Parts: C-alpha cells; sequence; structure tokens
RNA sequence: CUAGUUGGUGGGGUAAUGGCCCACCAAGGCGACGACGGGUAGCCGGUCUGAGAGGAUGGCCGGCCACAGGGGCACUGAGACACGGGCCCCACUCCUACGGGAGGCAGCAGUUAGGAAUCUUCCGCAAUGGGCGCAAGCCUGACGGAGCGACGCCGCUUGGAGGAAGAAGCCCUUCGGGGUGUAAACUCCUGAACCCGGGACGAAACCAGGGCCACUCAUACUGGCUCUGACUGACGGUACCGGGGUAAUAGCGCCGGCCAACUCCGUGCCAGCAGCCGCGGUAAUACGGAGGGCGCGAGCGUUACCCGGAUUCACUGGGCGUAAAGGGCGUGUAGGCGGCCUGGGGCGUCCCAUGUGAAAGACCACGGCUCAACCGUGGGGGAGCGUGGGAUACGCUCAGG
C-alpha cells in the first residue's frame, strides 16, 4: 500500500513544495507557506552540511514521493530505464510520466496524483475503450484516456473537467474536454517537465 | 611470478575458516544447559556476564551468551543457539535465542523486542 | 574419419606390438601460451616391421587387445634416436626423485 | 644473449626519446625494418635509414618531438608517449581479426604481424586478418 | 500384491530351458565334429559338422543364438575342422567346406 | 514409435501447444525431434495455428504417426488435401 | 603403483574390435607431463555474483549416469539383469498345529522417526501424452487441476478532496512558546470487502443423417472430402461482465561512528546493548520507555551461507634494499626462451567456407495476460573442436650461407 499518511509533511522534509493534494497546495496552506522547515521536534534547529549520501538520498526521495510510488516499483522502473537506450536520467522520467494514474492527473481528471490513483482504481477510467484499473498501467503514445461513461455524471469528475476549461495541457498530451477524452501524444522529455528534481543525483544514488 | 611459473604452480585460492561450528553449517542449533555460570569481562570492561554451557545436538559442548536484562535459564533447560561471539568473553561464540524453548523472553522489554523475544505489550 | 596420428617408436620390446610416442601441441585454456604434452600408444605391428627409432603414422583401428586400438599405418621417416633419447633420458630421471634424487 | 630483438628496439627508442636524442641506432633486421616502416608512416618517427656501424648493419631511427614548452621544464611533449611490447618469447600473443584491440580509443595504434605482412590494427582490420600482436604505440 | 505380469517370469523360465537345450546340442555336436576331424576321419567329421552348422543357423532362427553369434560359431567350427583335417584329410563329403 | 503430437507449453488456463515430432516414449513436454507447428486452443490471436505443411509431409513420409488432435490440426492446414 | 601386467601366437565369446576371457610364448604396463593410495563428487545446458577476468553453484526444469530395504544371480524377451517380475543370502516384521510359511513407498498421497525446516490420506481422465484394441472402448497418483505453508517472485488492497496561524491527549521549553499536524474531529465524494443477476474460454476430434471422390467387377472392402452433424468439461458457478454497497489488516527495523534519522525521562560498570570500534560507575543522542525522526512497506528485521566491495592469489590486475617476500654460491639435467642472410616445408599463427556449439538463459526486436513480473515468436552474437581451401610476416622445422 503506497504510503497513505500525513503528506504535507513530506512537502516539508524536502523543504520544497510537492503537489500531493492538487488544490489547497495553492491556498496559503501547503504549509510550505510560512512553515517550510522539516517536521518534528527539531525542524527549526539549524541544519548541518548533508553528506553526499544524504543529498542523493533526499533527491531520490523527492522525485519518488512526487509520484507517490513505492521504492520497490520505483527501483524497477529505474533499472528498466537503465537498460534501455538513451540518457537513463530522462528515459526514467519518461516512464514515470507514462503511468496511467499519472496521466489521469496530468490530464486534469483528478486534482491530485492520489485522487487519480483512485479514479483509475475504482474503474472510473478508460484506455482506448477497455477500462483499466491498474495505476501502474503504462500508457503508450497514441492512447485515448477517457473518463468512464458511467462516471461522466459523477459530481467529482464534472467539477474537475469544468475548471479544466481553459487550462492548457502538456505538449506531449492533449484533451477533448467535451467527451472528457485526452491523448498521450509522445513520451515527455526532460525539458517538458518542470520537476524540482535532479535525476543526475538519482542515477548516482543507485550507483552506490 | 613469471607467466611460465604461473602455468606451473598457479595461484592458490583463498579458503575461509568458519567461526561457528554450529555444525551442519546450520542457522541454529538447540542444546541443553549444563552450567548457568557468570563470567567476568576482559581487558577493560567489568561486570557479571551471564553465560551457559550447552550440550548441542550437533555433538558439541559450548558456551553461549544470554542477552537481556534478566533470564530464567537453569541446569537442564533446553535452548536455541544462534551464533555470534561476545568481544569480552573469551570462549563464548554463540548467543542464546531468547523466546525459544526454555529461555523465556525479557520481561518489560519495550524496544528492540524482535531480539529478546518478547511479545507486543497491549497498550492499556 | 578413423583418426590418424604420427609419433616415434620408443619401444620394440613386445611381440607384434610397438609403443608410439605421439606428440601434441595447443594453447593453454587460460594462460594461452602454446604448451606441448604427449601420449604413448601401443600400435599393432604384425610383420614386426617397424623398429626402434622409426617415425610412423598410427591409425584408429578395431581393438586388437586391451589398451591397443591403433595400427601402424605407415613409415614416415626411418631412424632417428635423437627422439627416443629424450623419452629414455626422461624415464631415467624417474629412476630417482623419490627417496634419493634424479641425476643431471 | 639478445633475448628479444624487437623489444630491444622499442626500448632503445623509448630510452633515446626520453633524453631527446635526435637519431638512435638499432641493429638491423628485416623484421625490425618492417616495423619502423609503420612507425614512420603513422608519423611516430621522422623516419629511419640503413647505416653501417663498425662494419655491421644498423637502422638509424630519427626521433620526433613536439615543440618547446612554456613555464618550468621546457622539454617538448613526446610524439611517442607510449610504446610497449606485448607478444614476447615465452608468452606469445595472437589475435583473431575480431580480437584486434582498439588502442587509446583510436588515437594510438597496435602493430600486428599477419600472414599478409606487418600492419597496424586498422590496416589489419581492413584486410580482415589477425596474427601475433607485436606491440602497442600511442 | 499380485502383478499378474508374473507370467513374464513364468515364460522366461520356459524360454530359458528351451534355449539352454538348443545350445548344449550345439556344443556337443561341435566338439563331436572337431574331434572327428581331429582324429583325421574325413567323412563323418564333415557329416557331423553339417548338423552343427544347421542347428546353429536354426538357433539363430529364433532368439537363441541369434545375430553374428551364429556366424562366429560356424566360422570357428569350419575353421577348426578343415585345419585339423590337415593330417592327410582330403575333405571327402566336403559338406560344410567349399573345396 | 515416432509421432506428430501436441506439447503443452502454455501456462495455467493459458495452454499453448507445439505440434511436434517426438518419440512416442518421451514425456509429452520432453525433448522433441523437431518442431513443425504450434496451436492456440483459444484462438486468442488471428494467428492461432501455423503448421509448416512442408515438413509434416516429410515426417509422415517416414512413419510419423499423428495423435488424433494433431492430425485434425494438420488437416486444417491442409497437410492432407491432395487436390 | 601393477603379472592378465605389456606385447605376441592360437582360441573362446560378441552384432563387433580388443587381455574382454583362456592356453602357450616373450619380458611387460603406469608414474614426477603424478602412476598407486586417501578424501570429496553423481556430471552437465545453466544459475548467483562480478566492469570484466574470475569466483561460487548445479535444488526446480531438460540431458546423461547410478541406485530400488543391503549383497549376489540369471530367466524371458527386439530390448531388462528388469522399482509395483523371478531365485539365493543378510537381519528384521508377521502367521504357525513349531515341521513350515508370508513380507519389503529413493511411484502419488499419507504415517512415524530425525530436524531449524518442507504440503492434500484432495478432484479428474476433460486436455497433452502413453499401453492394448479393427472399433466401440478400457486402463493411465504421468499429467491437467484445486488445497495447505508472503517459502520465493509479481500484481493489489488497507481511501480521495476539503478541513485551524492551528482541538484534546502526549513530548519538549529559555515558560513567550515549539512539536505530533491537515494528522484528527467534522463535511462531501470515491467505495476494497460484502450482496444481487448474468456466466466463459480452454472442445474439437474420436464417432446422428445427407451428399461426394480414390481404388475396385462391386452398389463387396479400404481410405478421404464435405454438409446439416452430434457428444463431452475436474477446475466451477471460479475468471470475467452488469447492478447495489460500507472509510474499511499493519506494519517492521533503525536514529554514537561506519549510516539517513535527537530531544526528555528513568537507570547508575547495575539492569542491559554489542557487527566492529565500543556504551552504562548521577547531564548517557550507544541501556529501558516516551515524543519526534529516518528507511522500507504482508512486509520489515535477524541468523546462516556464496560473490560483490577484496588488485585480500593480481590472466585482465600485485609484489620481494629497510613493510611479508632472493634460495648462501656455483655447476649443470629436464624445461622455457633464441644473432644476420637465402631457399624448402606450413606445425604454431592469421583468413575463408562448411559442420557442430542442443533447448532453456543472456542480448535486440515484435507480440500475449488491463501493466508488469511471467510467457510466446523472430533475429543477432558466441569460445571450442571436425573438414576442405588459402596466406607465409613472426615463431617452429629442414637445407645452405
Amino acid at each position: 500500500g503506497r504510503y497513505i499518511g500525513p503528506v504535507c509533511r513530506l512537502c516539508r522534509r524536502e523543504g520544497v513544495k510537492l503537489y500531493l493534494k492538487g488544490e489547497r497546495c495553492y491556498s496559503p496552506k501547503c504549509a510550505m507557506e510560512r512553515r517550510p522547515y522539516p517536521p518534528g521536534q527539531h525542524g527549526q534547529k539549524r541544519a548541518r552540511r548533508p553528506s553526499d549520501y544524504a543529498v542523493r538520498l533526499r533527491e531520490k526521495q523527492k522525485l519518488r514521493r512526487i509520484y507517490g510510488i513505492s521504492e520497490r516499483q520505483f527501483r524497477n522502473l529505474f533499472e528498466e530505464a537503465s537498460k534501455k537506450k538513451g540518457v537513463t536520467g530522462s528515459v526514467f522520467l519518461g516512464l514515470l510520466e507514462s503511468r496511467l494514474d499519472n496521466v489521469v492527473y496530468r490530464l486534469g481528471f483528478a486534482v491530485s496524483r492520489r485522487q487519480a490513483r483512485q479514479l483509475v482504481r475504482h474503474g472510473h477510467i478508460t484506455v482506448n475503450g477497455r477500462r483499466v484499473d491498474l495505476p501502474s498501467y503504462r500508457v503508450r503514445p497514441g492512447d485515448e484516456i477517457a473518463v468512464a461513461e458511467k462516471s461522466r455524471n459523477l459530481e467529482l469528475i464534472r467539477q474537475n473537467l469544468e475548471a479544466m476549461k481553459g487550462r492548457k495541457v502538456g505538449p506531449w498530451l492533449s484533451l477533448d474536454v467535451e467527451g472528457m477524452k485526452g491523448k498521450f501524444l509522445r513520451l515527455p522529455d526532460r525539458e517538458d517537465l518542470a520537476l524540482p528534481v535532479n535525476e543526475q543525483l538519482v542515477i548516482e544514488f543507485y550507483s552506490r | 611470478p613469471t607467466i611460465n611459473q604461473l602455468v606451473r604452480k598457479g595461484r592458490e585460492k583463498v579458503r575461509k575458516k568458519s567461526k561457528v561450528p554450529a555444525l551442519k553449517g546450520a542457522p541454529f542449533r538447540r542444546g541443553v544447559c549444563t552450567v548457568v555460570r557468570t563470567v567476568t569481562p576482559k581487558k577493560p570492561n567489568s561486570a557479571l556476564r551471564k553465560v551457559a554451557k550447552v550440550r548441542l545436538t550437533s555433538g558439541y559442548e559450548v558456551t553461549a551468551y544470554i542477552p537481556g536484562e534478566g533470564h530464567n535459564l537453569q541446569e537442564h533447560s533446553v535452548v536455541l543457539i544462534r551464533g555470534g561471539r561476545v568481544k569480552d568473553l573469551p570462549g563464548v561464540r554463540y548467543h542464546i535465542v531468547r523466546g525459544v524453548y526454555d529461555a523465556a523472553g525479557v520481561k518489560d522489554r519495550k524496544k528492540s523486542r524482535s531480539k529478546y523475544g518478547t511479545k507486543k505489550p497491549k497498550e492499556a | 574419419p578413423k583418426k590418424v596420428l604420427t609419433g616415434v617408436v620408443v619401444s620394440d620390446k613386445m611381440q607384434k606390438t610397438v609403443t608410439v610416442l605421439v606428440e601434441r601441441q595447443f594453447p593453454h585454456p587460460l594462460y594461452g601460451k602454446v604448451i606441448k604434452r604427449s601420449k604413448k600408444y601401443l600400435a599393432h605391428d604384425p610383420e614386426e616391421k617397424y623398429k626402434l627409432g622409426d617415425v610412423v603414422e598410427i591409425i584408429e583401428s578395431r581393438p586388437i587387445s586391451k589398451r591397443k586400438r591403433f595400427r601402424v599405418l605407415r613409415l614416415v621417416e626411418s631412424g632417428r634416436m635423437d627422439l627416443v633419447e629424450k623419452y629414455l633420458i626422461r624415464r631415467q630421471n624417474y629412476q630417482s626423485l623419490s627417496k634419493r634424487g634424479g641425476k643431471a | 644473449m639478445l633475448t628479444d630483438p624487437i623489444a630491444d628496439m622499442l626500448t632503445r627508442i623509448r630510452n633515446a626519446t626520453r633524453v631527446y636524442k635526435e637519431s638512435t641506432d638499432v641493429p638491423a633486421s628485416r623484421f625490425k625494418e618492417e616495423i619502423l616502416r609503420i612507425l614512420a608512416r603513422e608519423g611516430f618517427i621522422k623516419g629511419y635509414e640503413r647505416v653501417d656501424v663498425d662494419g655491421k648493419p644498423y637502422l638509424r631511427v630519427y626521433l620526433k618531438y613536439g615543440p618547446r614548452r612554456q613555464g618550468p621544464d621546457p622539454r617538448p611533449e613526446q610524439v611517442i608517449h607510449h610504446i610497449r611490447r606485448i607478444s614476447k618469447p615465452g608468452r606469445r600473443v595472437y589475435v583473431g581479426v575480431k580480437e584486434i584491440p582498439r588502442v587509446r580509443r583510436g588515437l594510438g595504434i597496435a602493430i600486428l604481424s599477419t600472414s599478409k605482412g606487418v600492419l597496424t590494427d586498422r590496416e589489419a582490420r581492413k584486410l580482415g586478418v589477425g596474427g601475433e600482436l607485436i606491440c602497442e604505440v600511442w | 500384491r499380485n502383478l499378474s505380469a508374473l507370467k513374464r517370469h513364468r515364460q522366461s523360465l520356459k524360454r530359458r530351458l528351451r534355449n539352454k537345450a538348443k545350445k548344449s546340442a550345439i556344443k556337443t555336436l561341435s566338439k563331436k565334429a572337431v574331434q572327428l576331424a581331429q582324429e583325421g576321419k574325413a567323412e563323418e567329421a564333415l557329416k557331423i559338422m553339417r548338423k552343427a552348422e544347421s542347428l546353429i543357423d536354426k538357433a539363430a532362427k529364433g532368439s537363441t543364438l541369434h545375430k553374428n553369434a551364429a556366424a562366429r560359431r560356424k566360422s570357428r567350427l569350419m575353421r577348426k575342422v578343415r585345419q585339423l583335417l590337415e593330417a592327410a584329410g582330403a575333405p571327402l563329403i566336403g559338406g560344410g567346406l567349399s573345396a | 514409435m515416432v509421432k506428430i503430437r501436441l506439447a503443452r507449453f502454455g501456462s495455467k488456463h493459458n495452454p499453448h501447444y507445439r505440434i511436434v515430432v517426438t518419440d512416442a516414449r518421451r514425456k509429452r513436454d520432453g525433448k522433441y525431434i523437431e518442431k513443425i507447428g504450434y496451436y492456440d486452443p483459444r484462438k486468442t490471436t488471428p494467428d492461432w495455428l501455423k503448421v509448416d505443411v512442408e515438413r509434416a509431409r516429410y515426417w509422415l513420409s517416414v512413419g510419423a504417426q499423428p495423435t488424433d488432435t494433431a492430425r485434425r490440426l494438420l488437416r486444417q492446414a491442409g497437410v492432407f488435401r491432395q487436390e
């Protein structure tokens, strides 16, 4: 079971904003607002010069907690992105962004990555018609990711797809807010993501 | 060594020697207590380390440490040995597994209970 | 193909049989240098033809006796004890290196 | 005795260049001359020429160096930074055309001796052949 | 218990006996002949040899001698016989003997 | 006796046979003499039965005796149609 | 170390060569290039690790061998020295009217003993395949399945959004306050479990009626094609589809350094921790609890063992003045190595073709299960060795100088 526990506390430990809640993580309350110091009895105390490990560790934990994924699954993606041709760093990020549950989030259906995970899980999602309830499902280029008809009437889905009016979409995506459809055009490139991550250190961490 | 020498005598592969003849190269061995003495430390350290002579099913008669604040081991108590020496007690090469057979777990152990085999206390 | 080999007759001490000393070469499987080993075959010599010192071609045959599966196909070059010597001299060092020691 | 003529030559060369000799003699042998041919062509030595020392045949090897330098130790960079014997008596080394090494990522060479003559690793690969791996230069 | 295919053993014993009986006849005649050639008596030495030859080939008919087992027997026989007959023999009947 | 038969190679509930030329005595999933086709019982794909009729005919050419089901598949790929 | 020992001649036996076996003759065979003896081993495609070289490994699956309570033996057969066939001996078990009889799971399942430890006395012959039969069909603990045991791998579950300058409890405090913490409470949505309905692939042959071909004198056999053709599922009413529907297993290790994670309290060289260095004798980030934190998540941690780190046996890839390491010196055997020129040979060496290198695995590509793990198809690379052809610089050999 992927984490499930206080989350704005991770935002804090990474001393960087993490959108693990979609909304609110804007309204002066992501906590990273007037309280960006780590959680716990020591948060306010001065921080010491981190060790090379600490740095590589913290960097990976970030990139990972961003997609609310287990180390177990995370690692396998990485070792997969290591074998396949091309700059491991980005190739890795490509695969992370190809998770059906991520895409859903990326396409505005869900407000957060967690929410999207559930929508996919509870069947409210489609992939070329056939429904898919596997969050780890890998979306390929040229796949329509529509909202389940039976759910198209769901209060939740109508709100999000509403506010989704106007909101642009990643250059590797595209969506028809009408039939609540969207397409995975291509694998995003490192540039396409504004991730507060340095895969450089993530690769190095799995080097040790 | 010359190449021709290497061809003649060649390199000798290193052999490691066990540090735990718990025989059968087993993970654990059960034995019977004989003496529940109490040795004294070495070089600097000082105290009353609780030890126990054990007659293993492996045919060996050994000395084993008894971890924990307080134990309940006696003369003929059945026990399980897990291997692991004790830096201060020359001659003790294995620890006794607490929570198995006759060795009761440590009472009032609220932390590293996995070791000291003590069940989870029910928080009132 | 019935295997054919070439060696020297290092022994004519038996009846209708001779000891051919076939030499062989090859690269050491790990250190690569070309090493050179050798083996003795007892070959069938009916005519009692072949003599000590002869270079002969041995041919894989049907068993003739236990420890004897080769027949002297033919003679390649007669007389040349320079080879028998090595073989004998080597047998001679054996005459020691035990509780005493081999000459020089 | 002179155990390895080829190795003797690479060393004479390594030795002379380290002190910046202009020339440098090495007893002549068809084979050694064959090697020098490559050394020149690959531009490692100004060139070489037959000569007679004390009546016996030798090969003058005209050494080549970089230009003078700045700061302390104005000694020129060597053109022959390296030059090591590989196949050696009592440890011969032969390679198939698929095993011909790629010296210094291509910036260096390797002189082989093939049944097609003495060639450099590139030449050998072209002619698709292998053979005793004489040396390595870069 | 009871693996009714005991029958196999049951039959093995018969066959064993049937074979055993063919061979002993074979050996007896073989010597019989060799010994006649031995003593130089041409005619009867061959006469018997032919029987031996026959029994042998018949033994190879079913699975008694079978194979080259039969061949070996015949050759070792006709050989021994013709040679021993070199005592002023002159193979009369020349039965099992291509003169 | 040499046969032409099926060899279970699928997985639980996902059977996939291999029309094979083996000796009657081997495990059904043992070492065969040659592969000459494959068969997907559940036609999970448009290509659920290849047969290389060329080879089959060769094996039959010399005693290969097909299991019934094997023959029925060989017939489908017209190994017998003699038109 | 060894006399059937090494060879020979004649002979036996075999499908067949052969001291395989025998008679006679000769005077042998093996070893330091390790005979003989002792120990260990079932061996192998592969597997784990490793940058590689290499190291370790060979259980599951496939190939070979060996054994069948232990030892020996043959019969019958195409084939056995024959797990569920036979004979004798071995001790043991059982029946005995005490003379004498009967037995032998290293097959599936199961029992018992031993052990830290290893399953159902299950379903089925439907599928694969196998034995007999013309066929119908019979047999099939092989097999196909279900069951027990995160024992391993893979997948998933144990909610989502909002929600205070921030409840209470608990912890710390410079007593101002800080922390647990949007966490909770609560609101709304979502809705695993669970309920209701539908309900599968795997099965098409073998073989109900009709039509037709090949062979044939035949409308007698035999074989085939085809059509409308029919029967058959253990798993299982399971997967899956549709509708309804509840916020609803966690956890485990660690926070002195190596090593990511610190405060209070208790304890007082005690009780305890401990992989190493070490920690505890009144301020302990090292013992016990708590708060907080770090890691990972039916997972987490320990023990054991292998490699990695360990270039710590060094071929890749190390060394020997003083750190461990030159034998005290010579003479020389075997062996390793080889001045200049020419010619022959082509053994090493290099090239080409060809054969073999199994399958599985590894690599790349595409494909199947919602992904993946897993699996399918295809392709490429690959040492080594056999065969034919070729080259001749170097090494070797021969001849000459």
